[PDB]
């Protein structure tokens, strides 16, 4: 017995590197595989080429990257291992990449003109030359301009525009834009449209907590900020109102509406609790729990001449001043072997908290303290228990009390084995925030009766990166070990998360074959690949004038294509909406993962499948077939 | 068009100018307004009676910053008084004094604007000024088209040589010098309408005009006063190329702040020892033109 | 001093070249003859001196400016 | 007058985009550390405010990448801010502000502003007299000169006032345009 296993990630991209992960296990010098795609169904051979061969040097792990040309599309791989032929059948996108839209502007005047460009890239973020289609939608979902562009030798960057006609529909405008391929992945920005005028100064509402206690009789108190968009502070007189949000509903408090000076630059107000209560007045407070508030500020000028209106809005009422989320925590565990938590403190808005001890029922001693990017982990021991084990964490900030602790509740299943054969793994890595650069520590647990225990001398990792396989290697056990440590090294290649997939195999119960597998999600702190700075070159002095020649200094990478934009800090006071952000960029990264569970499975099949892989194998053991193009929900 | 706020803006004088600003704007709906404001602005040289701002100051629905009611006449040409609430049975009405200190001759009319602090679209703004019709300068609107008549009027009425007569007439500017004969003469609400025969054409630019076509001028009625032209006595004239209205050869004429106005004295008037002066220098005139041209 | 006037004189010339360029410099000039002509009419040392200098630096990013 | 800037001399500000800088530099700069550095040479429009300028870059090595904002402030110790609206009716009087602004630390200024003359517009400014006001105004501190006028012609029609002040040789003038639409 020996046995041949194929690893590739459960759907397959159109003209772009997607590699095969080829393994002889039990097996004695050198092994040929040869490897080749054909349609499904039929044959074509959409790709034969990559040929190779596993050696007792490389203790018989190879690659052999192909490249795919170019109702739902299928292909079928099928390595031959010498003679003995394994093939499973993949799923196929017509996904080329992503398309990230920029608009000189976030909001335009009638019968101006719409700066636009598009950036054409793969699904490794790497710009690309391609055939693509915009579409200019007017607010009631019209198209009105469309364009057939191609990237090709164009390096990523498609610069457009549209002239606004004096006569249109006032509101928010959309720009689709999709891939000649792929036609129904759409991708879009939205511009309002309106008639307008910069204003000369900008005004700043904040809350002096990002939330309302319904049981802070304060009530809720707000700093209202202006300040010419050249500096210097303003002075003026205010009107402020407040409202309640929910959900889509607002109804204003106009008991709450109060007239205050703004004297350099600030003003001060307050919607006591009173007010608010008496305002709503649903039968008791904590009705209004989940619902939002919003502070509406108008401020004037004492001139007269200028006038600007400006909100916060979406200010929570909340029990508690943080929210619990296992969201980043695998929902099975493995019977005798610890089951790690990550749990997830946010504040009331979304942000992370930091610095959070949280701990489980009781608990009791345990505790932890929440990280820079709101994440803890907790670790309990799971028994020889097959029942659901539901864990619950409660927050333990001292200074709060038992009322307004978070809470919440989640549950994982057991991890099944073959036929019952008390044979798990467990991967285990410290929960600190990651930056490229850096190493990991990768903690590989190992769980079998000394009596088979031997057999196992090395495990199989794979790191999945934005949906392809981006590292494979082998990971070695001496007998008696335990645990073992790969020291992954962090690169750039790895933003902004990764997930690590590890399995080991052996012959056991009755002369039967096992795969045993694990898996967890790492995440990277985002930010950019390459960078891009841009600051003063002008060297020293003071401040520049009014139609005076200004140096700019471009600090990012060799070789690379920039593209500049200025805008009046006026137009952000109109509209700050609809922005362009490398952040936004990544969550779209991350948001088209086709990796679905945070780790794990429900058995060795899932473990692969949830991570984004499938697996197959001569002798039969292999994942399911994924035919859905997305994560099911 | 003040769909929101009725609004009446009054200005009398008082019982080192100073005069009485009124006002009273009602709300048109079905209940009073949010707090709401007017965005005062002054006649040149103008300044609340600082006093009188404070009686306004302490009042029920009545607020000027302590910015505001603090900067006096210095330089205070800016004020705006919150009125908490409005009316819309009748009337939130309120006036103060105004002293336009420094007197300076021909003044700018304010600007009393009004609006709900929540909306800046539902406003109105109305005019005012000592002399003239709630608030608007004087324009003259023929239909479709307009232009400007807020100066001064034809030429000035400190001597009145010779010399002085064949210089400005032969400035780049103008296009035209006529004996001429006042024919008919049409009054109406906006425009007068002097319709002139051309008795000889001295200068002669653009107009293509023969001597006797007869031409038409036209006129603001605040411009009768001071003109006092009469049917069939004798006129020389000259304007700018810029006082061409309409399209040939029924344009008609400006008289405008670059117009010359002068009367003609016929022709057995010349006697008179009083007259015959400027009926030498006319006809010393008549002579260089039609001989010499324009120097230049 | 002297060394003022003279650079006066080449103001001309300079705000000649600056006209095809931005508005701005063609208005550091005029501000600065506004300048030195007042200052030259006074002899005072800290008002020409001042000019003198901005002048001077104009002339250059003038000059900067036209050389590229 | 006596010692100010001559109105004949003062070109007034013209160019004042909501958006620009919409340029597009290669960075083959000879780089340094897989790190390449341009410099770039920008003449700033006239507006006086902070520019936003945002920085993409696209790279088939390393993908694309968004900067994080580079804020510029432009002042003037003095200068106009000519505030007109949107857009006016033909035939229709409206007031506009001319608010103008003194930024030294202490020092006051006397300053005469002028609207000047538009045949397109109606105002207290004709082709033979200038309409000047001559006002004093504190240190930091700001002071509004409004302004009757009437749009007599439809179409993109321009307002300018100028500005100087006495002593100093300090000068601004601003020249927007708004949209004159008929009845």
């Amino acid at each position: 017995s020996p046995m041949y296993s194929i690893i590739t990630p459960n759907i397959l991209r159109l003209e772009s590197e997607e590699t095969m992960v080829l393994e002889a296990h039990d097996a004695q010098g050198d092994v040929p595989v040869t490897v080749t795609v054909h349609d499904f169904p039929g044959k074509k051979l959409v790709l034969s080429s990559e040929k190779t061969v596993l050696t007792p040097a490389t203790n018989h792990m190879g690659n052999v990257t192909f490249t795919i040309p170019a109702r739902n599309k299928f292909v079928t791989v099928q390595a031959t291992f010498g003679t003995q032929v394994v093939e499973k059948v993949v799923l196929v996108s017509l996904q080329s990449g992503y398309l990230f839209i920029q608009t000189d502007k976030t909001i335009y005047t009638p019968g101006s003109t719409v700066l636009y460009r598009i950036f054409t890239v793969n699904h490794k973020l790497l710009p690309v030359g391609r055939t693509v289609m915009v579409n200019i939608e007017n607010p009631e979902g019209i198209p009105v301009k469309q364009d057939s562009l191609s990237s090709q030798n164009q390096l990523g960057v498609l610069p457009l525009s549209w002239d606004i006609p004096e006569l249109v529909n006032m509101g928010q405008w959309k720009i689709r834009a999709y891939y000649e391929n792929s036609p129904q992945q759409v991708f879009s920005t939205e511009f309002e449209v309106k008639e307008y005028v910069l204003p000369s100064f900008e005004v700043i509402v904040e809350p002096t907590e990002k939330f309302y206690y319904i049981y802070n009789e304060k009530g809720l108190e707000v700093t209202i900020t202006a300040r010419f968009l050249y500096g210097k502070k303003v002075e003026g007189t205010a009107f402020v109102i407040f409202g309640i949000q929910d959900g889509e509903q607002r109804i204003s408090l106009p008991e709450s509406l109060k007239r205050i000076p703004i004297e350099d630059g600030s003003g001060e107000v307050v919607l006591s609790r009173k007010v608010l209560l008496d305002g709503v007045q649903n039968p008791r407070a904590e009705d209004l729990v989940g619902k939002s508030l919003y502070v509406s500020a108008t401020v004037i000028l004492h001139s007269g001449s200028d006038m600007v209106q400006a909100e916060r809005s979406g200010i929570p009422i909340v029990t508690s001043p943080y929210q619990i989320h296992f969201t980043k925590t695998p929902k099975y565990f493995k019977p005798g072997m610890p089951f790690d938590l990550m749990v997830f403190v946010t504040n009331p808005d979304g942000s992370p908290a930091y610095r959070v001890p949280v701990a489980v029922q009781g608990e009791d001693t345990v505790q932890s303290l929440t990280q820079g990017d709101g994440v803890a982990k907790l670790s309990i021991n799971t028994h020889p228990s097959q029942k659901p084990l539901s864990i619950t964490v409660r927050t333990k900030k001292q200074e709060l009390s038992e009322a307004e602790q978070a809470t919440r509740t989640m549950q994982a299943l057991p991890y099944s084995t073959v036929g019952n054969s008390n044979n798990y793994l467990h991967l285990s890595v410290l929960r600190t925030e990651l930056r490229p650069g850096e190493t990991l520590n990768v903690n590989f647990l190992l769980r079998m009766d000394r009596a088979h225990e031997a057999k196992i001398r090395y495990y199989t990792y794979l790191i999945m990166n934005k949906g392809r396989l981006l590292k494979a290697g082998r990971q070695v056990r001496e007998p008696g070990q335990d645990l073992v440590v790969l020291p992954l090294s962090i690169t750039t290649d790895f933003i902004p998360s990764f997930r690590l997939v590890a399995y080991y195999t052996l012959i056991g119960a009755s002369g039967q074959r096992e795969v045993v597998a694990d898996s967890v999600w790492v995440d990277v702190k985002d930010s950019c690949v390459g960078s891009l700075v841009v600051k003063s070159g002008q060297s020293e002095d003071r401040q520049p004038v009014p139609g005076q020649q200004m140096t700019l200094k471009i600090e990012g990478d060799h070789g690379a294509r920039v593209v500049l934009v200025a805008v009046d800090k006026g137009v952000f006071v109109l509209n700050k909406k609809n922005k362009l952000t490398q952040s936004k960029i990544w969550d779209v990264v991350e948001k088209a993962d086709i990796g679905c569970t945070p780790g794990s499975g429900k058995d060795y099949a899932g473990v692969f499948s949830d991570a984004g892989l499938t697996f197959t194998s001569s002798s039969g053991q292999q994942t399911a077939q994924r035919a859905e193009l997305q994560c099911p929900q | 068009t003040c769909n929101k706020f009725d609004l009446k803006v009054t200005i009398k004088p008082a019982p080192k100018n100073t005069m009485i600003l009124e006002i009273c704007t009602r709300y048109r709906g079905d209940q009073d307004a949010t707090m709401s404001i007017l965005d005062i602005s002054m006649m040149t040289g103008f300044a609340p009676d600082t006093d009188d701002l404070k009686q306004l100051a302490n009042g029920v629905d009545r607020y000027i910053s302590k910015y505001e009611l603090d900067k006096a006449f210095s330089d205070r040409n800016t004020l705006i008084i919150y009125l908490d609430k409005v009316s819309h049975s009748e009337d939130d009405c309120l006036a103060f004094k105004v002293h336009q200190y420094f007197n300076v001759e021909l003044i700018q009319p304010g600007a009393v604007k009004v609006y709900a602090y929540y909306n800046l679209e539902e406003s109105c703004t109305r005019f005012y000024h000592p002399e003239k019709e709630d608030g608007k300068l004087n324009k003259l609107c023929r239909d479709e088209l307009c232009r400007c008549a807020e100066e001064n009027c034809f030429i000035q009425k400190d001597k009145v040589t010779l010399e002085e007569r064949l210089d400005k007439a032969c400035e780049p500017g103008v296009d035209y010098v006529y004996k001429t004969r006042l024919v008919k003469v049409q009054l109406s609400n906006d425009f007068d309408e002097y319709i002139m025969a051309i008795e000889q054409t001295i200068k002669s630019g653009s107009d293509e005009v023969q001597v006797g076509q007869q031409r038409t001028f036209i006129s603001p009625i605040k411009c009768r006063e001071a003109l006092k032209l009469e049917e069939k006595k004798h006129y020389l004239m000259w304007g700018l190329s810029s006082d061409f209205w309409g399209e040939k050869p029924n344009l008609s004429y400006i008289i405008g702040k670059d117009t010359w106005v002068e009367h003609w004295p016929e022709e057995d008037e010349c006697q008179d020892e009083e007259n015959q002066k400027q009926c030498q220098d006319l006809g010393a005139f008549t002579e260089s033109m039609v001989v010499f041209g324009c120097p230049n | 001093a002297e060394e003022l006037r003279t650079l006066l004189n080449k103001s001309n010339v300079y705000a000649l070249a600056a006209g095809s360029l931005n508005p701005y410099y063609k208005r550091t000039i005029m501000m600065n003859e506004y300048r030195a002509k007042a200052a030259l009419k006074k002899n005072d040392f800290v008002s020409m001196a001042d000019a003198k200098v901005a002048l001077e630096k104009i002339y250059k990013e003038i000059d900067e400016i036209i050389n590229r | 007058d006596e010692d100010i800037i001559a109105e004949e001399n003062i070109v007034s500000r013209s160019e004042f985009p909501e958006s620009w800088l919409w340029n597009v530099e290669d960075l083959k700069e000879p780089p340094k550390n897989g790190i390449s550095t341009k410099l770039m040479n920008i003449f700033l429009k006239d507006s006086i405010t902070t520019w936003e300028i945002l920085a993409v870059s696209m790279s088939d090595k390393k993908g694309i990448c968004v900067a994080d904002p580079f804020e510029v402030t432009v002042m003037q110790d003095f200068f106009i801010d000519l505030r007109l609206p949107y857009s006016v009716v033909r035939n229709e009087q409206v007031e506009i502000r001319a608010v103008l602004y003194n930024y030294r630390q202490n020092q006051e200024l006397k300053v005469r502003v002028e609207l000047l003359h538009n045949p397109a517009f109606c105002s207290l400014a004709t082709t033979k007299r200038r309409h000047q006001q001559t006002v004093t105004i504190p240190p930091k501190s700001s002071l509004s000169v409004p302004y009757v006028i009437v749009p007599l012609k439809t179409g993109l029609q321009e307002v300018e006032v100028k500005a100087a002040v006495y002593h100093h040789f300090i000068s601004d003038g601003v020249r927007k345009s708004l949209k004159v639409v008929p009845e």
